[PDB]
């Protein structure tokens, strides 16, 4: 039920806000990226093995991880009936 | 992760959640002893 | 500044009155732990006469656990939710959980209710002596007392074996701690 | 006057829900003649009431026989007369909501006002015909006393 | 609230009231009904339809007691007046409700010069009294007991025997199964 | 097809002469009853009076197997017009004033006024008003709110609480409206609605004296009260609450209380209350696939309050139709067949016990509407001529003859046996 | 019978929408539909891939090395991606 008053000044914030929002030049995102990833790493811990070792696993590509798994969908209607599954 | 990092803790969380209880009533002495810990107040004292 | 001096009027504590039931949910609590203990008393007895199915991708020492550790712990969430009903509006664990200041539900469930079950390595605790956990008991017992349930809460005591093997469970705590500093610090100075 | 509404209610009910806090009890009244009913929140420790007991409800938009407006301001040393005077209880709080039975084509005909005294709430609920004066984001007064008839 | 003139009243009360699709008296009546239109409704009763008429006598029941009560002469007037009409509905109505401002009740007086009345009675009555126990008994009776009911109305009259059965019902068969495993989970 | 094209023609312009012209024609042709007369019989006074009159003669012809059939259409007739029916309740209480008959009379007056409520007219302040209470106006203020409101409010009920335990409690038949105690009802015993802690025994104590206790009148004037059914249907009325709403509590804990169960269901009132409590909880779509018995202790509860009493016969055969008319999309079909036998086997057990030509009827209609299963109908005759026995009247070969003569059955139940049930039926005839 | 490196497949129903398949429904809905899912213990993601009625566009393979191999580059970062997700808000909490 907005006025057309109320309308102009919701688009000038949108724009102004929006304008505010924007990344500068300058900024180390990759600091700021490595920092994300690393601070949350010291709260965490059929087998899937998560947490830490997860984490090293992944930074580190091993040729061979810990559990290797693959999740497979069925294609067919033998997706329904697990006899011809 | 797009949040506040400094939040409300400790007593002061405990007693601001006993404080904003629906029967929390307070006489106009305490009032002005409170309202004198503002640094932002402007001077009125609201209609109880 | 406004809320710390008004707390010089209201005031804020905790103590002994704080942690105590009214003397109708600790026959509640007892109740629930009789039928537990009851509970994985039957289901040890159909599983030495064979009578027990093993469960789909599981043998059967492992369903046999699957069994006793629902039990158990639904033995435990059951005593805590009566525990947490049981608590009055003008009890301080109460009002500094709902808060979010400090503890959780399951903070006072092991005060009041029941400290519950024991693990390390997220299993019950090991047979370190031969076919036994202790001494004090008997060789092949599968029992709930005798792999790590405690079954008394922190306020009314625990018991010298409960003791032991609260204190087992809390190591792993404090070695974990040790180990995490140790990697988490090398994980994030690779990342920088 | 700025007298918005006026009515005699009886305390049908009291706190169905329980006793949630120790010094506000919440009342279920209706009305006699408009046929209203009332929820509010009343501080029951200077307040007592009791079940069946009657009350003469005016919310006014000013304490001021005059009519004039005021600033909103606790402002105790005051000389001009007021309402408060022949009433027991008195609150001061603002309205945030009014619903009511709207469709996308006619207007609406049982309307429901809601206003907080501070943290009080308290519904009104009625017809469309009586909660003319009630606009949202307006400052109102309560002025209640009981009727010993 | 004036004391708007007699024909205006009629024209008010008929606007208010003349709906003949609505033969309901609305639930306006409670704040319809003030101390000017019925004053001046007693010279414009004439004026009124019978429909008005009969609606305004449903609708002054629909009052509060504090009304009632601080507008006694006023309804009494009104009912007196209604009571000199020519049509005998509104009389029979104005008999009934003068008592309503005195006891809060209603008035019960038949058998008086009114041919549909007394013959409904009458008949009524006969029928009745031919088959007293073949009566249905009201909504509140299947809440009652064994002596309420026969307090009431009498002692419980048994429906027609079609025959006598020599099998037991399924019924008791259960009600003792369940009550055998009743036995055994509880003990 | 021109009659009703002209009574349309006629509402449509008031202002043309030729409608009416033709309307009245149409009345001299003897053709006056294609024109309007559900709202007109509100206008006229001896013509409605005496369609009344012949309506309620027809009604007591037929008792209640009529009653059924004359009364929508009377009931219409006499609501259409609130001073119609403000008249015919005044003359139907004149009626019920006497004490001997005056239970049909008051039924029949309560239908009339449940069918002025059932369109939204209400009018339960004349109804008190036409009554006693003048004497108590405290009691007809409560009884009067609450019926007016459609709820119970704890003010009240403390009211009427203190008016009746004191020394001078009013005519217990004005507290005996069928929608005051429909409200108690629905209060008390629905699963899901909440009632004050704080009052739950004022509630249940207004309700046992409203029910059980019984006082004598002579000439409307009061004589003596009995409260031999007070404490005991109380405490009753009490164990049988907390069962109701105390839902948390498996169906097993309800039959671990069997004794006492059994013991407090023979009140009538008690019994009606169980009758719709389990009426609602099975009426959830998914209660069933909580009910996990081929023979539910639910349907053993029905058995038990069609034997205690017959009243509720009427009743029980309406609920046992709406279970059995429920199909079911969300269960297997096997479960279905197994809750379809038993209800035949509550069905038997009622037509047992007396209440027969309704059953039969009902059974008739199903097995003729498709809508039941062959074996279902073979099972229920088969086990209804197990164990009924001759000689069999009238009445019930005649509504029995043409349940055999369908070939569902003649195809099925007639078996080569030395008795057959069908043979020997149609050989007694 | 079958390829070497699985050492046992267990069949599953999932419980979590995640794994659930969506289907948009003729009305518009998404109303998630329940189908039989397999969890190997090694890793092939070809001869797997490439058996009859097994779904070749879902079938991911949780190892990243294999996944890059088998499916390129912007695939394995895709991978990576998801597998990070996964462990960073697998307790909860949430990273940008």
């Amino acid at each position: 039920r907005l006025s057309g008053e109320a309308f102009d000044w919701l688009l000038g914030e949108i724009e102004s806000k929006f304008n505010q929002a924007i990344a500068h030049p300058g900024e180390m995102v990759g600091a700021l990226a490595a920092q994300s990833l690393g601070e949350p790493a010291t709260q965490m811990t059929k087998n899937v093995t998560l947490g830490v070792p997860r984490l090293k696993e992944l930074i580190n590509i091993s040729k061979k991880p810990k559990t290797p798994s693959l999740t497979v969908f069925l294609l067919g209607q033998s997706a329904r009936d697990a006899e011809r599954a | 992760s797009n949040r506040p990092v400094m939040g409300i803790v400790q007593d002061t969380l405990t007693a601001v959640r006993k404080f904003t209880k629906r029967d929390v009533f307070l006489e106009r002495g305490e009032v002005m002893n409170l309202l004198m810990f503002l640094s932002t107040w402007d001077g009125k004292v609201p209609q109880p | 500044t406004v809320i710390n001096n008004w707390l010089l009027i209201e005031g804020h504590t905790i103590g002994i009155g704080d942690s105590i039931a009214d003397s109708k949910t600790y026959q509640d609590i007892q109740n629930t732990i009789k039928k537990a203990k009851q509970d994985v008393i039957e289901v040890i007895e159909k599983a030495h006469n064979n009578e027990l199915e093993p469960t789909p991708g599981n043998t059967l020492r492992q369903t046999f656990e699957n069994q006793v550790n629902r039990i158990l712990n639904d033995a435990r969430d059951k005593t805590g939710s009566s525990a947490q009903k049981s608590l009055s509006e003008y009890n301080n664990f109460k009002s500094m959980v709902v808060s979010g200041a400090k503890g959780s539900k399951i903070n006072i469930s092991q005060v009041i209710a029941v400290v519950g079950q024991q693990n390390v390595e997220g299993k019950r605790i090991p047979f370190g002596f031969k076919h036994r956990t202790l001494p004090h008991f008997i060789k092949d017992d599968y029992g709930p007392e005798s792999r790590g349930f405690v079954e008394n809460s922190y306020l009314a005591g625990l018991t010298p074996t409960e003791f032991f093997f609260h204190a087992m469970g809390g190591r792993e705590g404090l070695i974990d701690t040790a180990v995490k500093t140790a990697e988490t610090g090398y994980i994030q100075r690779r990342l920088i | 006057a700025g007298i918005l509404f006026e009515d005699i209610f009886d305390v049908k009910d009291i706190d169905p829900e329980g006793k949630k806090f120790d010094r506000v009890s919440r009342l279920h009244c209706e009305s006699e003649s408009f046929k209203m009913d009332l929820i509010l929140d009343v501080n029951i420790q200077i307040y007592p009431v009791d079940l069946g007991d009657k009350f003469r409800l005016v919310i006014a938009s000013t304490l001021y026989e005059d009519g004039t407006l005021d600033d909103g301001e606790y402002n105790p040393t005051d000389d001009r007369p007021s309402r408060a005077d022949q009433f027991e209880y008195v609150m001061y709080g603002k309205v945030y909501r009014i619903e009511g039975d709207e469709t996308s084509t006619e207007a609406a005909t049982r309307l429901s006002a809601y206003v907080s005294y501070g943290g009080l709430l308290m519904r009104l609920q009625g017809d469309a015909n009586n909660l003319h004066g009630f606009e949202v984001d307006s400052r109102v007064y309560l002025l209640m006393k009981k009727l010993a008839f | 609230m004036a004391s708007m003139r007699e024909s205006d009243t009629g024209l008010w009360l008929h606007n208010k009231l003349g709906a003949t699709d609505e033969l309901w008296a609305p639930p306006s009546i409670a704040s319809l009904l003030t101390a000017a239109v019925i004053d001046n409704i007693r010279l414009c009763f004439h004026g009124l339809s019978s429909a008005v008429k009969l609606k305004l006598l449903l609708g002054t029941l629909h009052l509060p007691r504090r009304t009632v009560d601080e507008m006694k002469g006023a309804l009494m007037e009104i009912i007196q007046l209604a009571s000199l009409d020519s049509d005998p509905w509104v009389l029979m109505v104005a008999d009934i409700l003068k008592s309503f401002p005195d006891t809060g009740s209603l008035n019960l007086e038949l058998e008086e010069q009114n041919p549909n009345v007394q013959d409904i009675l009458g008949e009524l009555r006969e029928k009745v009294g031919e088959c007293e126990a073949s009566a249905m008994l009201p909504l509140e009776c299947q809440y009652l007991n064994k002596n309420a009911l026969t307090t009431l109305a009498g002692p419980l009259t048994p429906p027609v025997k079609h025959f006598q059965l020599k099998r037991k019902p399924k019924s008791a068969t259960l009600r003792a199964e369940l009550l055998q495993k009743s036995t055994e989970t509880a003990q | 097809t021109w009659r009703d094209l002209f009574y349309k023609l006629a509402e449509a312009h008031p202002d043309c002469l030729m409608l009416n012209f033709t309307v009245k024609l149409i009345s001299d042709a003897g053709y006056q009853g294609e024109i309007t007369s559900v709202s007109t019989a509100c206008q006229q006074l001896e013509v409605f009076s005496r369609v009344l009159r012949t309506s309620l003669a027809t009604i007591l012809d037929g008792g209640e197997e009529n009653l059924e059939k004359n009364l929508p259409e009377f009931a219409k007739m006499v609501c259409h017009g609130e001073h119609t029916y403000l008249f015919a309740q005044a003359m139907m209480s004149v009626l019920a004033q006497e004490e001997q008959g005056g239970s049909a009379v008051r039924r029949i007056a309560q239908e009339v006024q449940r069918f002025a409520q059932e369109k939204g007219h209400d009018a339960s302040q004349i109804t008190l008003a036409l009554g006693t209470a003048a004497s108590y106006p405290r009691a007809c203020q409560a009884l009067g709110a609450m019926l007016s409101k459609g709820a119970l409010n704890p003010a009240d009920i403390t009211v009427l609480f203190k008016m009746f335990t004191s020394m001078d409690p009013p005519p217990v038949e004005l507290i005996r409206v069928p929608a005051f105690l429909d409200l108690f009802m629905q209060s008390l015993f629905k699963p899901g609605a909440r009632i004050n802690q704080d009052h739950k025994h004022k509630y249940i104590h207004i309700l046992a004296y409203a029910a059980s206790v019984v006082e004598t009148w002579k000439k409307n004037k009061r004589v003596s009260i009995n409260k031999d059914e007070l404490k005991s249907t109380s405490k009753a009325v009490e164990t049988v609450h907390n069962l109701c709403c105390n839902e948390n509590k498996g169906a097993s804990e309800l039959v671990a209380e069997l004794s006492t169960l059994y013991q407090c269901i023979r009140f009538p009132v008690v019994a009606m209350g169980v009758l719709k409590w389990v009426d609602w909880t099975v009426s959830e779509p998914r209660y069933f696939q909580l009910q996990t018995d081929h023979t539910p202790v639910h349907l053993a509860l029905l058995d038990e309050i069609s034997t205690c009493h017959q009243l509720l016969h009427p009743q029980v055969l309406q609920l046992l139709v709406k279970l059995f008319e429920t199909e079911h999309s969300q269960l297997d079909v096997m479960e279905q067949l197994e809750l379809k036998k038993t209800l035949l086997d509550r069905m038997v057990h009622l037509l047992s016990r007396g209440y027969v030509l309704p059953v039969v009827s009902y059974i008739r209609k199903c097995l003729e509407k498709l809508d039941t299963d062959i074996s279902l109908i073979r099972y229920f005759v088969t086990e209804v001529l197990d164990v009924i026995a001759p000689p069999y009247t009238s009445d019930f070969v005649q509504l029995f003859l043409p349940i055999l003569e369908n070939d569902s059955i003649a195809g099925t139940i007639k078996t080569e046996g030395e008795h057959d049930p069908v043979t020997e039926f149609i050989a007694h005839c | 019978q079958g390829i070497e490196q699985i050492s046992k497949v267990y069949m599953h129903l999932p419980q979590t929408d995640n794994k659930k398949k969506i289907i948009i429904t003729e009305d518009g809905e998404f109303k998630a539909l329940q189908e039989w899912i397999l969890e190997t213990d090694g890793v092939s993601l070809m001869r797997v891939l490439s058996e009859k009625d097994v779904d070749p566009v879902r079938t991911t393979s949780n190892d990243i090395v294999e996944i890059f191999t088998v499916l390129g580059i912007e695939a394995v970062r895709k991978a990576l991606e998801r597998e990070l997700y996964h462990v960073i808000s697998f307790d909860g909490s949430y990273v940008n």
